[PDB]
């Protein structure tokens, strides 16, 4: 006996209802008929998307379709107007195949479970991007997207391509739509070396984005645009800009090419569906059924898995949101303000078609593509010091003892001498500023310096939540991103060093201890053992000396007596011995030393302990850092840094008093 | 001048056909500017054809400007379809029971639909409390494609990160219910998770498959539990046993408060919305209702009473909503699946606070398990072997039984007193006895001998002692933390080289130390030719090397720092003491030591500095340590 298996669509006209009519019934011709029959119902678009949700329910369902087909209607009204069925037929976990949509907002399984298309969506068109990429050679773009789950899809899918590369965010920009100006934006832009962009956006805000671009004159050559079909479409082509490359996906204005294959592809998936058992009929009519169809979601299984890899559309296989793998793109060139096809994607590699290569403004063929390193630091008094510069004039001609002129730079910081607390311009001076300038004549760089507004350099604190906090101090401020780079004095540790590079030690030094000379046996005192409410032991909370003492264990007990009576600053805490207020202070060597030869009133004992080396931070990602240590070393081995510290240790005045 | 609202209210479901029609709605709180106009009207089962159809009809041109739907039903996907009409009409819709309250994908913005459920995260956050309180640190995530996952994800990973303790994630899992399965691939992944507590998300139906599977991956027995948020037990009315029992979930509770308050509550909000917008704009939220023409003019200027309408209170009670869409801190009850079918409540939630009811081991020692043979040696000052008196025939007082194979010995001492406060408080019973090749370990060749021996061997699961610490034994046996400061050390009556060559120095000098030690090992480490000059001038015992130096034949004796100390302080005569301030190089203290990483470990080392915690170490000392000697000072 023949069985009726009915089919359900939306279409934009009653033309392209019989075309689908017509395709079914060539599929019941060339399947058998005697075990199975296909029937083929279908309805124009409605107006509201309501009228139509009430035409699956009523019109289609009553029909018990297997599965329902869905188009974009004649004038698209908003966006993704094909929303409802998906949800509709959701319910029921009727499978929704959709022709002309090509929005990305489907993919996300979660929302729309139904939902497959012979069609990908407009993320998908970052695997063109990739390519294009890799051809190329540029892996430094940057990535335009309005914010919307289409944008975001984008930038996810892209990242998540490059995330199989070392990961590359060569630099973000999202704008929100809608918005008529986005010059601040770009001009951002322009600032990121690389010299490639790519944007997605919808085509009244290309427009926007064209119009601000050609403004800061991005639209010129060395520079390089890709984007997606609705970009080059529309008002946007109006306003687009020369050279650009462009994507138009194949097929995706006609439905019927799409109908004709995916009603083939429904037909091979029923046909090998009804090859298994325990099947049940979908729900009759919307009406008392509150109860979904166990049979759906293996219907979207095998439609999913369905091959036929022969048709009018090109290659069919799904993802696994549903949406289409293997779809074909035709690249589009602006040449002469003209479309063009300069060549033809389709499959997993690129094809070239014969016509020129166009670049933004004139190149026969250009293949072009891709400084400033902001520095952080914190007042120590021996490798970094501050003075403002004199009214706006800018720094001294004071010299060094061996007779050269000192060398500075500008530095915005912190300061205390208001009371308010200004970012303010300053210049500073130091050990690590020459080599940090040594660097800047030896490498390709070029240097901008601030300190870090916290007085430390920095500790982990806080809670968390969505806004982590993060250690805070210079530090922090390296893994945000404030300062590209960190040159201070830094001891190097593992607990920080995790998270971030560390540059070859210019220096070694360990930590030990201030007393006045005038009238501490070992890093292990018996008189730190013996701690006493009278004699004092001195230290800054959260200078990473705490650090050694809150993640040591062994000597954790011998912590707390030092936590009491902590000062904020490095010169606070000289002061304390130097006015007496303390009798002893702990600090490491290479800042304590200089002061020790500075006054020699104070003196530093026993042997350096925690032994360690001070390092400019970068974060791992940064290949600069190969440079800076090949560059450290490079620096040890003619003496430059012994020549350093005998310029910036003055060794004038103090012996071992004994 | 007269201001009447308009407004309409669904029951479906209610056990009932005549539903209970107009129960509320009777005049309340009148002195609110608008009046309420009510409509009712009840629908058996739920469609999407027949609750679109329905609430399209009421709004005919009708014009209302408010909804409250409600349900008998389980049913997950009915809030999204009102919330899709809310999307079309830009008339607010709420709802209070089942799964109008239960929870959804996120509202669009511009869309007004609000759940008196409670927030996902919220949920999440309850879902910690319950653990944390049970203090079940360790748990894994079983989740499926279902909207708010990876909200809830998030969720609990801000939660979790916060918090100090050590708590494990161990593994999230993410399954299609679509691409229905053949593979049993839930069955395949789920089989993997070992952790003992369970988070699983999902709509109502998918919890039975889930649980079909876990019950036949064995995940539901034993020592594992489960605990779920809303949406699984739903009204809890009607409960698959397919799900196992002491399955721990979150619900609104139906005893505090009875459906028609809660619809009470609903009307209050629109209404109370609607004054509030009135006492701002002076205007009238009135609109026209109808879905199939375009929405109706300045229906657009809504907005703002969402803005509005998000927090609202009455009858000193909060309404507040979070952006999604559910109130922000509706009171909410812990609940467990009793056995059999009850859903028997066990806890209440509130605001930021949560309270449970039961105390202990809800739903052979439970807390821990099996038995620790140690084994120790006879220090010359620190555990002391003692002969028991014979007509007692048993040990007396602080004594402990050791038995040493060649007979019982009473071990009395340092060791002993530690490891019987370490017992007390750990709550733990052990055997002790005595070591008889190589005492402390010694290795010769390629092996190793002594208590480390019977430790490698599992003849002993923790050795103790006054035995020194190494690099090579914490290698091979994770050691406790340091009781006393100790090492090696000189003693002598009364690195400058002169230890380094006597040959110097034109008279013999003489010192020496007992061989297997880790003093002696240690020597042969760093300094060989002490150790090669040494060898001649090594001891018996420490009594007989104390003949050694005591007697004349010998200038110097070199040995354990506590034990130096110790005999500073006690000597027949003050002709001994230590060198300098009897401070010592390789610094080191008394360990104890365990199998390998996998031990109870940690608990031992709180155990040991609470000792000194209370200052109980400081009597000990007193008492065991403290020699009279050094008596000048």
């Amino acid at each position: 006996d023949p069985k009726i298996v009915n089919i359900g669509a939306v279409l934009s006209t009653k033309k392209h209802e019989q075309i689908f009519r017509e395709a079914v019934n060539q599929a019941n011709f060339f399947h058998f008929t005697r075990k199975i029959q296909l029937n083929a119902t279908s309805v124009t678009h409605r107006p509201n998307a309501i009228q139509m949700a009430l035409s699956v329910c009523e019109d289609l369902i009553s029909s018990q379709v297997y599965a329902i087909l869905v188009s974009h209607p004649p004038a698209p009204t908003d966006h993704l107007t094909p929303t409802p069925i998906s949800y509709t037929a959701g319910f029921y976990r009727i499978p929704v195949i959709g022709l002309t949509t090509r929005m990305s907002i489907y993919s996300d399984k979660s929302i729309h479970l139904s939902f497959l298309r012979t069609v990908p969506p407009y993320s998908h068109q970052a695997l063109v991007w990739f390519e294009m990429m890799r051809l190329f050679n540029w892996n430094h773009v940057i990535l335009i997207v309005s914010d919307d789950h289409e944008g975001r899809a984008a930038q996810k899918k892209l990242e998540t391509l490059l995330e199989e590369k070392e990961s590359k965010a060569d630099k973000v920009l999202q704008f929100e739509p809608g918005t008529k100006n986005l010059t601040a934006l770009l001009l951002e832009a322009k600032e990121l070396e690389a010299r490639v962009i790519i944007l997605s956006a919808s085509e009244d805000d290309a427009t926007a984005v064209y119009k601000s671009a050609a403004m800061l004159d991005m639209t010129g050559a060395g520079y390089v645009w890709l984007v997606g079909e609705r970009e080059i479409s529309g008002s946007a082509l109006r306003y687009a800009p020369d050279g650009i490359i462009g994507l138009q996906l194949i097929n995706g204005k006609n439905e019927s090419a799409h109908i004709s294959d995916a009603v083939a592809v429904v037909a091979q998936a029923i046909h090998e569906l009804f090859e298994m058992e325990q099947i049940t009929d979908p729900p009759r009519g919307c009406v008392g059924n509150t109860n979904i169809w166990k049979t759906g979601p293996l219907f979207k299984r095998v439609l999913m898995s369905s091959k036929y890899p022969d048709g009018v559309t090109g290659r069919i296989e799904f993802n696994e949101d549903g949406d289409r793998k293997f779809a074909q793109y035709s690249i589009m060139n602006l040449q002469n303000r003209k479309l063009v096809q300069v060549g033809i994607f389709d499959g997993s590699y690129i094809i070239q078609n014969d016509r020129k290569i166009i670049w933004p403004g004139g190149e026969t063929e250009r293949p072009q593509g891709y400084t400033r390193l902001k520095i952080v630091t914190i007042h120590q008094e021996p490798f970094v010091y501050v003075r403002p510069t004199t009214s706006d004039g800018t720094c001294r001609e004071e010299y060094t003892i061996n007779g050269d002129p000192i060398k500075k730079v500008i530095c915005n910081g912190p300061d205390e001498t208001i009371p308010g607390r200004p970012t303010v311009p300053q210049c500073c001076y130091g050990f690590c500023v020459d080599l940090l300038i040594k660097l800047a004549r030896e490498m390709d760089f070029t240097y901008e310096v601030h300190l870090v507004a916290d007085g430390k350099f920095g500790t982990q604190e806080r809670v968390n939540n969505s806004n982590a906090a993060a250690w805070n101090g210079m530090m922090g401020e390296l893994l945000s991103g404030q300062a590209d780079m960190i040159v201070a004095p830094l001891t190097i540790n593992n607990e920080r060093a995790q998270y971030i590079e560390f540059s070859k030690p210019f220096k070694y030094q360990g930590l030990t201890i201030l007393v006045k000379k005038e009238i501490i046996t070992g890093i292990n005192d018996p008189r730190l053992r013996n701690p006493s409410d009278k004699f004092i032991y001195a230290t800054v909370k959260q200078s990473s000396v705490d650090i050694y003492f809150r993640r040591q264990v062994e000597l954790s007990t011998m912590y707390r007596h030092m936590e009491k009576h902590n000062y904020e600053s490095a010169a606070e805490a000289i002061q304390a011995v130097r006015d007496n207020k303390l009798h002893a202070f702990i600090w490491d060597s290479a800042v304590l030393e200089f002061e020790a030869s500075q006054k020699c009133d104070l003196v530093t004992t026993g042997e350096l302990f925690f032994r360690s080396g001070f390092g400019i931070g970068m974060r791992k990602d940064s290949p600069w850092k190969q440079e800076v240590s090949l560059n450290i070393l490079k620096s040890h081995e003619n003496g430059f840094m012994e020549e350093l510290d005998k310029t910036w240790v003055r060794y004038q005045e103090c012996d071992s008093r004994s | 001048k007269h201001p009447n609202m308009d407004i309409a209210v669904i029951l479906v479901g209610t056990t009932e056909e005549v539903a209970i029609k107009d129960v509320h709605e009777k005049d309340d709180f009148h002195h609110l500017p608008v009046t309420p106009r009510v409509e009712l009207v009840t629908m058996q089962e739920s469609d999407p054809k027949s609750i679109i159809t329905r609430i399209c009809d009421l709004m005919s041109d009708k014009k209302v400007q408010g909804v409250v739907f409600g349900d008998d039903t389980d049913q997950e996907a009915i809030a999204q379809i009102l919330d899709f009409i809310s999307v079309q009409t830009l008339t607010p819709i709420l709802g209070i029971h089942g799964g109008s309250s239960m929870i959804m994908a996120d509202k669009e913005e511009a869309s007004m639909f609000f759940q008196f459920g409670p927030s996902i995260e919220q949920q999440a956050s309850v879902m910690l409390n319950i653990m944390e309180e049970y203090d079940w640190y360790i748990f894994s995530i079983v989740t499926t494609y279902f909207p708010g996952y990876q909200d809830f994800e998030n969720k609990v990973r801000s939660t979790i990160e916060n918090s100090f303790v050590g708590w494990e994630l161990e593994e999230v899992i993410h399954l299609d219910m679509s691409l229905d399965d053949i593979d049993s691939k839930i069955q395949n992944q789920l089989k993997k998770l070992q952790s003992p507590v369970i988070l699983l998300y999902c709509t109502k139906e998918e919890a039975t498959y889930i649980f079909e599977v876990a019950h036949s991956v064995g995940l539901t027995g034993y020592g594992f539990t489960w605990i779920v948020p809303s949406l699984v037990a739903g009204d809890t009315d009607t409960v698959p046993d397919e799900f196992p029992t002491g399955l721990i979930s979150v619900s609104y509770d139906e005893w505090d408060y009875d459906l028609p308050a809660r619809v009470r509550d609903g009307i209050a909000i629109i209404t109370t919305a609607a004054s509030t917008m009135l006492s701002e704009h002076n205007s009238i939220p009135q609109s026209k209702s109808s879905c199939n023409n375009i929405q109706e003019s300045r229906v657009y200027e809504a907005h703002m009473l969402k803005r509005y309408l998000i927090n609202v209170t009455f009858e000193g009670r909060d309404l507040s909503f979070s952006e999604d869409g559910y109130q922000m801190h509706p009171k909410l009850v812990i609940i467990l699946l009793n056995q059999e079918r009850k859903w028997e409540r066990v806890g209440k939630y509130k605001d930021r606070s949560l309270k449970m009811w039961p105390v202990f081991d809800l739903y052979s020692e439970e807390h821990k398990d099996e038995h620790l043979s140690i084994v120790t040696l006879e220090e010359a000052p620190f555990v002391i072997v003692e002969d028991v008196d014979p007509l007692s025939g048993t040990c007396m007082r602080n004594t402990v039984p050791c038995r040493k194979q060649i007979i019982k010995r009473c071990c009395k001492g340092f060791c002993i007193d530690i490891l019987k406060k370490i017992a007390k408080t750990v709550k733990f019973t052990y055997d002790l006895y005595l070591v008889t090749n190589g005492k402390h370990g010694k290795k010769i060749n390629g092996v190793w001998n002594g208590m480390i021996g019977e430790v490698v061997t599992k003849r002993a699961y923790m050795a103790v002692g006054s035995l020194t610490i190494n690099e090579e034994r914490s290698e091979v046996v994770d050691f406790s933390v340091p009781f006393i400061e100790t090492g090696i050390s000189v003693m002598v009556s009364r690195s400058d080289k002169k230890f380094q060559r006597p040959n110097d120095f034109s008279p013999a000098f003489r010192f020496g130390t007992v061989p297997n030690g880790s003093t002696e090992r240690n020597i042969r480490n760093n300094y060989l030719e002490m150790h090669s000059y040494m060898v001649k001038f090594n001891q018996r015992s420490v009594q007989d090397a104390l003949l050694s130096l005591k007697s004349g034949k010998l200038d110097a004796f070199i040995y354990d720092a506590a034990v130096l100390n110790y005999m500073a302080g006690r000597d027949e005569g003050c002709k001994l003491v230590t060198i300098g301030s009897g401070k010592v190089f390789a610094t080191t203290g008394y360990g104890i030591a365990i199998q390998k990483d996998s031990g109870w470990k940690r608990q031992v080392d709180l155990a040991i500095l609470q000792l000194f915690g209370d200052g109980e170490m400081e009597e000990l000392e007193a008492l065991w340590l403290t020699g009279i000697c050094h008596n000048e000072k």
